[PDB]
């Protein structure tokens, strides 16, 4: 079906291309011509031993291993291919939940998905497949509460399990129309601690994200992303070091909390260990 | 309503070939020229649908060969005051069959002249419209 | 208004500087924006150009159309019947409803005001540092941080003669010492002894006043800075010589008046 | 791959030398692509250690000398692609565009009388300055490190005090090895307990002929400023 109409000049033009290669978009004229990027800059993740998940920002998965030129890994843990707002693992080696239909809407659905075998909507039976609709799902700080919309608007979300779907408008405080945040920073520029309602804060910290915060695996990183940079921390605030770079493209690695692998060039480096610094 | 400061016809060279002040009270040929000089070197026969300077209106324009010059008060519509000017033009234009030209400047003088008298003497405009004029007048 | 509203009578325009006057009422002035949009929109017909500046004004502005305006007088300014001159009328205008007040728009300004430029903002200068003074303006720090810069590389000394008589009188009621010596080190920087020898008297209030850190001190500076190059020599020789001659609190006293 | 190529520059005196691991450490003198010569800017690269066989399991140092002082290319900051190829037991390779090409270091001191400079300090490229402001460092010590980093001038002081503030503005000129002088005249507060300089909100003032460059210098040296994670 027609969606759209999109005007932009050229009242001639006779070719349209989609690349075969498919790395990029562009469409020919008489008066001339235009290529567009895409990107989803940055884009969603789980953990499961000794596995990498990716949502692209563009570019299929490649959510871990390889083997010859580049390999976007395919697999029943479905990672950049859905149609994302939030992934998060939840923590197994088992287990992944998925917000999908993304975008804004007044709740989308959030299948969650078992990694021994995702689906279309993984099971509402099985606690390690549940859907429901709900529009994001969001961390937040002194890490165990949640954020969840389940409104288009700010539900908390909180348990003391990650395998966790919780529904809560109470902490209702809006101030910040549904947007985007994850230890809480509708560019907040601060990642603000809270419980599960409450109408007076318990505390932010200013410091800042990539508007995501680095867990060592499961939820308790104190490695920092940052949007450009990216911080070091332990566990909280506690600037260890501070990374910075400039290209506005790529990343560094954690082991844990804060292992600073760099990568350099046709080499990949530790930046640091014990004492230490490696070309492994 | 002895309102002319002076109606002028100007060349484009900054010469003016005519003016009458109708009502003075500033002076010197060459003050003349200087006020003149800023205005009309910065109108440069360019001109304006309007103009004001100095609060007063001026209302000047430009032929095809001529720069006509009005120095009158913004304190006194522009539609009246225009028609003067219009009838300045056209009567000249169809009486003589021709309006002005720097030629035509050239030839003689008198005949602007006689009309001028006519048609505004001073401050206080007698006439604007051509035809009563164009009766009255038979030279 | 409408029927004019396109040089029926090019008339319209002085009327809505007062003739027809405006300073509107609340509902009211919301009505009075597609009108003026007309000749903001035509930005032609000298007679629509200084229309265009009084309707604005008298009616008043949101800062965001400022904004796309900024830009569109970035071309207009200069001639577009030569505008200049209607803007300059337009700019004292300006500096009159903001003269250093909404310093948030004053800087915008000043921003622009430098920039767009030509050269023709000086003469506006004359006017907007006047405006400024007339308030008294309190976002100095800020205002006086935009001036100080900006004539810092929007030049002129001219300009500078002005503004130093005046901040020859005015120095520390308004504190932040540091940086007003860091400026005013500055602005003797430049040569001419002339433009060195401002900062001098412009002082002498000053340092008579002293502020948040300068009397001690203020005995230290002279000594620290000091010059030669004959009449400029003299020139730091003689304020000292004079300096020398007075004991320097009653030497305050008598010349500042 | 096992072939892992490694490669840096050093740039040894006046010579951007490259250095190149090319490890190979193949299976075999694996064959190997092909490289292109060029202009360059006031430089030219110009050597290729010849063969092209990648050795098995086998390292190798390959140089490339570049040449110094020419070569236009006015493809500014460098940055420039270059080309590595896929030619021969390699299906691609590296294309690159450098970067890492600045200016700080570039600029020599260079000097001036003082009247005659305020006089050019004025006259010259003005279109260009960047401020000063912010720091972990008395612009004593920073003041020297900036100095040292760019190898650039200051011509003069008066003694005004550099050190009960001082409340001075520093004059600084550089010459460099394509030649262009540059002027500058920062006013900066300076470091001292209770008075005034932890900051500065001192304007750097930056005259190179090229805006482009000039500010680029403005920049450069903003980054040269401080001392942080790159």
């Amino acid at each position: 079906t027609g969606v759209q109409t999109f005007r932009r000049d050229h009242d001639r033009f006779w070719v349209l291309a989609a690349h075969p290669n498919l790395n990029l978009f562009a469409a020919g004229h008489d008066g001339g011509m235009i290529v567009f990027k895409l990107e989803r800059e940055r884009p969603a993740y789980a953990v499961h031993g000794n596995m990498l998940h990716y949502v692209k920002d563009r570019f299929l998965r490649q959510l871990d291993f390889n083997s010859s030129k580049d390999v976007a890994v395919m697999q029943l843990r479905s990672g950049s291919k859905f149609p994302v707002f939030n992934m998060s693992y939840n923590p197994a080696e088992n287990a992944v939940l998925l917000c999908t239909r993304a975008s804004n809407l007044e709740n989308s659905t959030y299948d969650l998905y078992t990694i021994p075998k995702d689906a279309d909507s993984q099971n509402p039976d099985a606690p390690e497949g549940k859907r429901s609709s709900g529009l994001t799902a969001v961390w937040v700080a002194r890490n165990r509460f949640a954020v969840l919309d389940r409104m288009h608007s700010l539900l908390i979300k909180n348990l003391k399990n990650e395998i966790t779907k919780k529904i809560q408008v109470p902490n209702c405080d809006e101030i910040f129309y549904a947007g985007t945040g994850n230890l809480l920073l509708r560019d907040a520029d601060s990642i603000t601690l809270f419980d599960v309602q409450q109408k007076r804060t318990l505390a932010s910290v200013k410091i800042s994200k990539v508007k995501y915060v680095i867990w060592s695996a499961d939820m308790s990183h104190v490695a920092l992303l940052a949007k450009h940079a990216i911080v070091i921390c332990n566990r909280k605030l506690d600037a260890l070091c501070n990374i910075h770079e400039n290209i506005r493209v790529k990343s560094g690695a954690w082991d844990e909390s804060g292992v600073f692998i760099y990568t350099t060039s046709n080499h990949i480096k530790y930046a640091v260990t014990t004492g230490d610094h490696g070309i492994i | 309503l002895y309102t002319v400061k002076a109606i002028l016809i100007l060349d484009n060279d900054g010469d003016r070939l005519f003016a009458k002040y109708y009502d003075d009270t500033y002076p010197s040929v060459k003050e003349q020229k200087a006020f003149e000089k800023n205005i009309f070197n910065k109108t440069h026969r360019t001109d304006s649908e309007i103009a004001l300077l100095e609060g007063l209106t001026v209302v000047y324009k430009s032929s095809i060969d001529l720069y006509f010059y009005v120095i009158g008060s913004s304190y006194e519509n522009e539609l009246m005051l225009m028609a003067v000017l219009n009838c300045l033009f056209d009567s000249l234009s169809q009486m003589l069959r021709k309006n002005v030209e720097k030629r035509a400047l050239l030839e003689n003088m008198e005949g602007l002249f006689l009309a001028v008298d006519e048609i505004v003497d001073g401050g206080v405009i007698l006439e604007s419209d051509p035809q009563q004029v164009v009766h009255r007048v038979a030279l | 208004q409408l029927f004019c509203s396109s040089p029926k009578a090019a008339l319209r325009y002085a009327a809505v500087r007062t003739l027809n006057k405006v300073a509107m009422k609340h509902p009211s002035a919301v009505t009075a924006c597609n009108l003026d949009l007309e000749n903001l929109v035509t930005d032609s017909n000298r007679s629509i150009a200084t229309l265009a500046i009084t309707t604005l004004l008298k009616t008043g502005s949101e800062s965001s159309i400022d904004r796309l305006m900024k830009q569109i007088s970035s071309f207009m300014s200069e001639i577009s019947d030569e505008f200049k001159v209607v803007v300059v009328q337009a700019i004292s205008a300006l500096c009159q409803k903001y003269p250093r007040k909404h310093a948030v728009l004053m800087n915008f300004l000043f921003t622009m005001l430098r920039e767009e430029g030509g050269f023709e903002y000086k003469r506006a200068i004359v006017d907007c540092i006047i405006s400024i003074i007339e308030e008294n303006s309190e976002s100095k720090e800020t205002g006086l941080s935009h001036l100080c810069e900006f004539i810092e590389d929007c030049e002129f000394t001219v300009l500078a003669t002005r503004i130093l008589h005046l901040l020859g009188q005015e120095g520390p009621k308004t504190n932040n010492p540091s940086k007003y010596i860091r400026f005013i080190y500055n602005r003797v920087v430049l040569e001419h002894e002339e433009v060195r020898a401002g900062a001098v008297s412009a002082l002498a209030k000053f340092g008579a006043q002293n502020e948040e850190m300068l009397p001690s001190i203020l005995v230290l500076l002279k000594r620290c800075v000091m010059d030669d190059d004959n009449e400029v020599r003299d020139r730091a020789t003689f304020y000292l010589n004079v300096l020398e001659q007075k004991q320097k609190a009653l030497n305050a006293g008598y010349i500042l008046n | 791959d096992p072939v892992y190529a490694e490669a840096y520059v050093h740039v040894n005196q006046y010579d951007i030398v490259l250095d190149v691991l090319v490890v190979n450490q193949t299976s075999d003198t694996l064959q190997n692509c092909t490289l292109e010569l060029a202009t360059l800017g006031d430089l030219k690269l110009v050597e290729k250690p010849s063969p092209l066989t990648l050795a098995p399991h086998d390292f190798a140092n390959i140089k490339a000398n570049v040449k110094v002082a020419s070569t236009e290319n006015g493809i500014i900051f460098g940055n420039i692609v270059y080309d590595v190829s896929g030619a021969a037991s390699d299906r691609n390779c590296v294309v690159l565009s450098d970067i890492h090409i600045d200016i700080m270091d570039y600029i020599q001191p260079a000097t001036c009388t003082d009247a005659e400079f305020r006089q050019m300090w004025a006259e010259f490229e003005w279109e260009n300055k960047v401020t000063v402001n912010t720091n972990m460092t008395d612009l004593n010590d920073y003041l020297q490190h900036i100095l040292k980093s760019t190898n650039m001038k200051c011509l003069t002081p008066e003694k005004a005090l550099s050190g009960y503030c001082g409340f001075m503005a520093a004059n600084l000129y550089a010459r460099s090895i394509f030649g262009e002088d540059a002027l500058a005249n920062v006013s900066i507060e300076k470091p001292v307990h209770q008075g005034p300089d932890a900051a500065v909100t001192g304007h750097i003032r930056i005259r190179a002929k090229s805006q482009g460059m000039a500010l680029s210098l403005g920049d450069k040296i903003n980054l040269s400023q401080k001392k942080t994670s790159l």
